[PDB]
RNA sequence: UGCGAAAGCAGUUGAAGACAAGUGGCUUGUCGUUCGUUAAAAUGGCCUCGUCGCGAAGG
């Protein structure tokens, strides 16, 4: 004996844009959930030790989010002025906040009731405050006072390091994740900087020149960081000291990057962009920064993160538009004591359960039945789709016969045939199983066409759907002719 | 624990003739030590053996069994050839044999001559001061018959012609399990639930040597000269004394330490193992009652020697007519 | 279905044995029983993972 | 140095007669039931049941 | 063939290469236990 | 459709036939039941037989012809014998 | 492959195997074993048999 | 000394059996393994001990035929549909009788059977027959080697137990009978040495709700022969 | 049937015999019949294995 063959489903063949597996894992991203907000939404972070919440920043209401359920679970509202930057320290248990008024504030994790300290930052707003990624103690903030420090939380009366060398509206900061002494830099005349934190602080020991005004600077590697200003992200390598990537695949300018490395997805690494337009667009950094997929928001998006690598639960990408709304889309991940026993001690262990199959289709038990009349009739009921429809049809062609499944038919039953044909003939894949299947039904069928008045109107729009198809055809041999004469 | 209730090699070990129990009866068998089963039950639960020995001219085995008899049972036939007896009832517990002279003793502390090539008693005798009896040996001097060395909870060499008791040794505690003579002088001796053997001088009285094992002993094997004794130890392993006969001054701990472990992780027990010159015949029950064994070179293996065997323990069972994906 | 309840009856002259089955014995929750063919073993395999096997001396 | 060797087997070569016999087989099991001793038009193949292969 | 010669084909089809007392109670003993 | 062969003492099933396909409407036989014609309301008319001497030796009942003969249904049946007619 | 009680006109039916079949028999001691001799007729350039028998117990096949 | 205690067991022990010349004691339970064990007094030890898994074994027994006295099939069944027939000869194979031939509406499980012996009656081809439990008021036997239905019989009610005499009619031939309870207490007592038909039907001098019949004294599933004449 | 390209190219088509039916002969049909030419129709359709506490012939 052998088994039963099952009925295959011919899919759609070689039609452009073909289904790539990077934009298979990011199309599995659903249930577009927008939640309004009060203001702009600057910034968004995420939560590093336990990734699992998201805060956001509004005016003068700092958000956080938790990933499980989606909704608003704490704020923190005791800012004098609209609020800015919102980061984690590393270890995920206390939030820095860098607001307008200068006061840059850091409250521990779920207890906005206890700030926990205050940096006195200068006069200028506080634009840009993050953590230190290898140490935990140490605080970067940058002002518009053309300057960034860097703050110990412990000594929190006196700048430890006084960074400047920046000349016009210092806005972003990013650490090289291997070696912690290097600290990089942007502001907004270019000239993406980066310092040692050991030196004196005051010069760049090497600069690197975005003609664009550097809008964000993230690092992805010890090697090559990435920055942006302007329609165009550049990729810059620290060993070779040098540009060596930019795409520029925008309208206006791109507002914020992120990297992702390691998480589960056929693409390894991702760094995703959001570019002030209604697009959120991820790119590939092993294959030379290709883009891959772009989601379209409702207006000009001013932040974009993503859930990092570890996440364990429902994984996220939210958005904050600047028009005051914000877009979270998602991807979700005592008689019978013996009767689990399993054999563990027992000597030989035998093992023929056939797993179940799937539950056969109507039309393929039908086939399999041998019923070829009935498998048609349950074949093209309107609760099946096009392609279950055009495989039951090239199977009664390639094993049946068509005369056989139409050999007891009349005018009821000859209808819904020539009607599922008449928008199959004007597609591509089906119009020749259209083609032969009314071709021979009109060959079987001709002394009842003569007799019966109902389906001759059926031939007569099936006359004018041919002789559309035909002119819709002959006009694509035109362009197939003028694309061999333009070769 | 060993449902082998008790077995003996042939001299140079080719047949180990075993007897079980299967269902309140004895099955006794012979196995040959590269299949042999069709090996015969006695009666009903009454009439179990009580000791066995080889008879090396035919090829046969002598059954001492307990209801007063002696069953002289050939090997390549079936049947029970002949059945010798005393004139008693009572339980012999132990029988050897020497060329023709055959010598059991019994339970009610009497000792009989016989003759396997004349079939018939010769003497039916007993002596003073010897209350119970479980172990005889007839000496090795050629055809020595007189001197024979009896064996209960002490060590008793007595005569056949003065009939009297020539020289007591100091036994054991418990009742002795194991006495067989090695040399022209020297016999081995070791009871059961001790780990202690004992040499002994057969002219002085003298006990020469003390072996020691890790475990009391089942049952021993000496080579053909007397300078490696192997011992089954209960907790089924194997323990070869090496050269057991030279100058770790009086009580020489144990050389050669062989036990057989599968290759799933479970130990399985050793029962009287076997050796002559620069061989070891290791026996093993692998299912329930058949045995196995293995001729391990033995004087080229290191001390301790942890034999593996494959046996099954979760073998999936791929048929001859199916696939793995079914 | 009751713990300790199994019965042997002397069949020629259909009485039931007394001194057996008293509740000094482990019988448990008898799920089967079996008889040897010629040794006169009795298995009995209660509900708790286990099978008893006695002897009858008769046999 | 080269020469021809044949190696390998053929069709089972039944009785492949036009109708002239209604048992068109002459493959055989032993009486112990054990080995299937089937011709060849090149070999005589016997098979072990229990094993499948080609025992002889 | 890819191991340095040729394989051919019939049509009465073979395939074919272009080729380059123990003892003796022992012995009783298996005769009689069958 | 299950025609069933019931003995009548012992008052039990001698054999059975999963023969017809829907409902067994009517059946009849002939003076000495070598024969049992069945129809029902697939309008399969069969024949079961008991003409051999070994089957009425075990008097046992084989599936013996068939015939399809109708366009909807049987709702009656009957038989008649002679030495003329049959 | 199919097989008839006769007591009922009933079958049991093997349903594929990979060829139309030419003979077939029972050739156990007692009839625990069907042979086949089936021929493969896709191709209607040879004679291309194929021997198996299989045993009566689940209808397993037994060296084709 | 306790019968499983070199091994243990996991569910409750639902059925017992021994061989009928070897001493060789099989167990199988709920807990959808298979052991045998090789029994005497003072121990008792493992010999084989199968697993099948997905399938429990509510009833599971020896068999040997009565003629070559060398095919010692073990025959077990669940409450699932198929029954299990091992070989033993000393990895080892097994078959899946799944298949009744033309009645397969008459048999929801496999849940009870019996093993029996039956001489032709027209040549001495004797055979086994394993006999099941119907779910109407049927009791199917089938054929222990191959796995042919040979017949159907069927009492009215429900079928409750069975089992199954065995009587000589000369020498070295015998007839068998299977009897089978209703749940109300009138039992059909048939012989089945030629085809399934009632010789004898007779009621239980009281008696209502009953559930097990067992016949014996001399011959049965708990102790059959091996001589054909030892019947 | 032969070639060849997946399209097309060139060409077959008889002789005898047997048997049956229908009207002693005569008309019509089938070939487990021979030679020669490279030359639809029996009510009959493909299996199961998804299934449901202790306690050695008393205390």
């Amino acid at each position: 004996s052998t088994a039963r063959p099952r009925i295959i489903t011919s899919k759609a063949p070689l039609l452009p844009q073909q289904t790539t597996p990077e934009q298979r894992y990011w199309r599995q991203y659903t249930s577009a959930q927008l939640v309004k907000e009060h203001n702009s939404v600057t910034h968004i972070s995420f939560n590093p030790q336990h990734p699992h919440d998201f805060a956001v920043t509004s005016s003068t209401r700092v958000q956080i989010f938790s990933s499980r359920t989606r909704q608003v679970i704490k704020t923190f509202s005791r800012f004098k002025d609209v609020v800015y930057s919102a980061s984690f320290r590393s270890d995920g248990k206390l939030l820095c906040a860098g607001d307008a008024t200068g006061l840059v504030s850091v409250y521990d994790s779920y207890n906005p009731r206890t700030i926990l300290l205050s940096i006195n930052a200068s006069t200028h707003p506080t634009h840009v405050t993050k953590f230190h990624t290898q140490d935990n103690k140490i605080l970067a903030t940058a002002s518009d006072d053309r300057v960034t420090r860097l703050w110990d939380i412990s000594n929190a009366y006196e700048p430890q390091l006084e960074l400047t060398g920046a000349t016009d509206y210092v806005r972003t900061l990013s650490f090289i994740p291997a070696a912690p002494h290097l600290v990089a830099t942007g502001s907004y005349d270019g000239l993406i900087r980066l310092y040692d934190t050991r030196s004196s602080g005051s010069t760049p020991i090497y600069s690197l020149n975005h003609d664009q005004p550097v809008e964000n600077v993230i690092a992805v590697s010890p090697t090559q960081i990435v920055s942006c200003g302007g329609n165009n992200f550049k990729v810059w390598d620290l060993t070779s000291n040098k540009k060596l990537y930019e795409r520029g695949n925008f309208n206006k300018a791109v507002t914020c990057l992120d990297y992702v490395e390691n998480f589960d997805s056929p693409m390894q690494s991702a760094l995703i962009a959001s570019s002030l337009d209604g697009h959120v667009k991820v790119f590939d950094p092993l294959d030379n920064f290709q883009v891959k997929f772009g989601w379209k928001f409702s207006g000009p998006v001013l932040s974009c993160a993503v859930s990092p690598s570890t996440a364990q639960g429902n994984r996220h990408l939210v958005a904050g538009l600047s028009s005051g709304l914000l877009a979270i889309r998602t991807k979700k991940k005592r008689m019978m004591r013996g009767s689990e026993y399993q054999g563990d001690q027992e000597h030989i262990i035998h093992n023929d359960k056939v797993r179940s199959q799937r539950r056969m289709r109507a039309f393929e038990r039908n086939i399999n039945q041998f019923k070829w009349s009935e498998a048609l009739d349950n074949a093209f009921v309107p609760g099946m789709a096009k392609e279950l429809t055009l495989t039951v049809l090239q199977e009664l062609r390639k094993r049946g016969k068509v005369r056989v499944a139409l050999y007891g038919r009349d005018e009821s039953t000859l209808e819904p045939l020539l009607n599922w044909c008449l928008k199959g003939i004007e597609d591509v894949r089906s119009a020749s199983i259209v083609a032969d299947w009314v071709a021979v039904v009109l060959e079987l069928y001709g002394n009842t066409l003569e007799s019966s008045p109902v389906l001759q109107e059926l031939m007569i729009d099936l006359k004018t759907k041919v002789r559309h198809e035909i002119h819709k055809s002959k006009e694509a041999q035109r362009i197939e002719g003028m694309l061999q004469l333009l070769t | 624990d060993s449902p082998v209730l008790q077995s003996a090699y042939d001299p140079s070990g080719q047949y180990l003739c075993y007897v079980t129990v299967a269902l309140d009866k004895q099955r006794v068998g012979v196995q040959p030590t590269q299949w042999n089963e069709n090996f015969l039950y006695l009666e009903d639960s009454k009439l179990k053996v009580t000791c066995l020995k080889w008879v090396n001219d035919t090829v046969a085995i002598i059954l001492g069994m307990n209801n007063g008899e002696i069953w002289l049972y050939s090997v390549l036939a079936n049947e029970v050839t002949y059945k010798f007896t005393t004139g008693n009832s009572y339980e012999i517990k132990d029988i050897d044999l020497m060329g023709n002279q055959l010598w059991c003793i019994d339970s009610s502390d009497a000792f009989y001559q016989f003759d396997l090539l004349q079939f018939k008693l010769l003497q039916h005798f007993r002596i003073n001061n010897c209350v119970q009896l479980n172990k005889l040996t007839i000496v090795p001097a050629g055809d020595s018959v007189a001197q024979l060395l009896v064996a209960s909870h002490s060590i008793s060499l007595i005569d056949i012609e003065e009939k009297k008791v020539v020289m007591t040794f100091p036994g054991h505690v418990s009742p002795v399990s194991t006495l067989q003579v090695i040399t022209n002088e020297f016999f081995i001796s070791g009871a059961e639930g001790d780990r202690f053997l004992n040499v002994y001088d057969i002219h002085s009285g003298m006990t020469k040597c003390v072996l020691v094992a890790e475990s009391d002993i089942k049952e021993l094997s000496h080579s053909g000269q007397a300078d490696s004794i192997a011992v089954t130890t209960e907790d089924g392993s194997l323990e070869i004394f090496v050269d057991p006969l030279v100058s770790g001054n009086k009580s020489k701990k144990s050389s050669k330490k062989i036990q057989i472990v599968s290759k799933d992780g479970r130990k399985v027990p050793i029962y009287n193992a076997f050796i002559n010159k620069d061989l070891l015949n290791v026996s093993w029950l692998q299912n329930a009652t058949m045995p196995y064994f293995k001729n391990l070179q033995w004087r080229e293996i290191p001390n301790e020697y942890t034999v593996e065997i494959s046996l099954n323990w979760n073998n999936k069972n791929k048929s001859a007519d199916r696939d793995l994906h079914g | 279905a009751v713990k300790d309840a199994l019965r042997l009856v002397h069949l020629p002259s259909c009485s039931v044995f007394s001194n057996w089955p008293t509740s000094g014995t482990p019988l448990g929750k008898v799920t089967s029983v079996a008889f040897s063919p010629s040794g006169g073993l009795l298995a009995v395999g209660n509900e708790q993972g286990k099978v008893r096997l006695w002897k009858l001396n008769h046999y | 140095q080269y020469k021809l060797s044949v190696v390998s087997g053929g069709k089972p070569a039944l009785n492949n007669l036009s109708s002239v016999t209604g048992n068109k087989n002459i493959a055989r099991l032993s009486q112990d039931q054990r080995n299937y001793i089937i011709p060849f038009n090149n070999q005589i193949k016997v098979y072990s049941v229990e094993t499948r292969q080609c025992v002889k | 063939n890819y191991d340095t010669d040729f394989i051919f084909l019939d049509i009465e089809s073979t395939l074919g290469v272009v080729g380059t007392n123990s003892d003796i109670f022992a012995e009783q003993l298996h005769k009689l236990s069958s | 459709g299950s025609i069933k062969f019931w003995d009548f003492q012992f008052a039990t099933l001698n054999q059975s036939f999963k023969a017809h396909d829907a409902d067994v409407l009517c059946l009849t036989t002939d003076t000495d039941n070598n024969y049992v014609f069945s129809a029902g309301v697939d309008r399969k008319i069969f024949q079961f037989s008991q003409n051999t001497n070994k089957s009425q030796k075990n008097n046992r009942w084989v599936n013996s012809s068939n015939r399809l003969l109708h366009g909807n249904d049987i709702r009656a049946i009957c038989a008649y014998q002679s030495k003329g007619a049959d | 492959m199919s097989l008839w009680q006769l007591e009922t006109n009933s079958q049991q039916f093997l349903p594929r195997l990979n060829g139309i079949i030419i003979d077939c028999q029972v050739l156990g001691p007692q009839g625990n074993y069907y042979s086949l001799i089936l021929q493969m007729t896709e191709n209607n350039s040879n004679s291309d048999y194929q021997f198996l028998l299989l045993n009566a117990s689940d209808l397993t096949s037994k060296l084709s | 000394k306790d019968a499983n205690a070199s091994h243990p067991s996991h569910s409750a022990i639902q059925s017992l059996s021994f061989h009928p010349s070897k001493p060789l004691l099989l167990t199988g339970g709920y807990d959808k393994t298979l052991r045998i064990y090789h029994i005497d007094g003072k121990t008792n030890h493992l010999v084989t001990s199968l697993h099948l898994v997905g399938s429990p074994i509510q009833t599971c027994t020896f068999y040997t035929s009565l003629s070559n006295q060398n095919q010692q099939n073990i025959f077990t069944a669940g409450r699932r549909r198929y029954m299990h027939s091992w070989d033993l000869s000393l990895t080892a194979k097994i078959e899946k009788f799944s298949r009744l031939y033309g009645h397969e509406s008459t048999q929801r499980s496999f849940e009870n059977f019996k093993v029996a012996h039956l001489q032709n009656s027209q040549t001495n081809s004797v055979h086994g027959i394993v006999l099941l439990q119907g779910n109407n008021g049927w009791i199917n036997i089938l054929h222990s080697t191959s796995g042919l239905w040979l017949m159907g019989c069927k009492i009215e009610g429900v079928i409750t137990d069975f089992c199954i005499d065995y009587q000589p009619i000369s020498r070295g031939k015998f007839r068998t009978i299977l009897i089978a309870v209703n749940a109300y207490g009138e039992v059909w007592e048939f012989d089945l040495n030629k085809n399934g038909h009632v010789i004898r039907r007779w009621k239980d001098q009281g008696g209502v709700g009953i559930t097990k019949i067992q016949v014996g004294g001399g011959t049965t599933t708990t102790c059959p022969a091996l001589q054909i004449s030892k019947i």
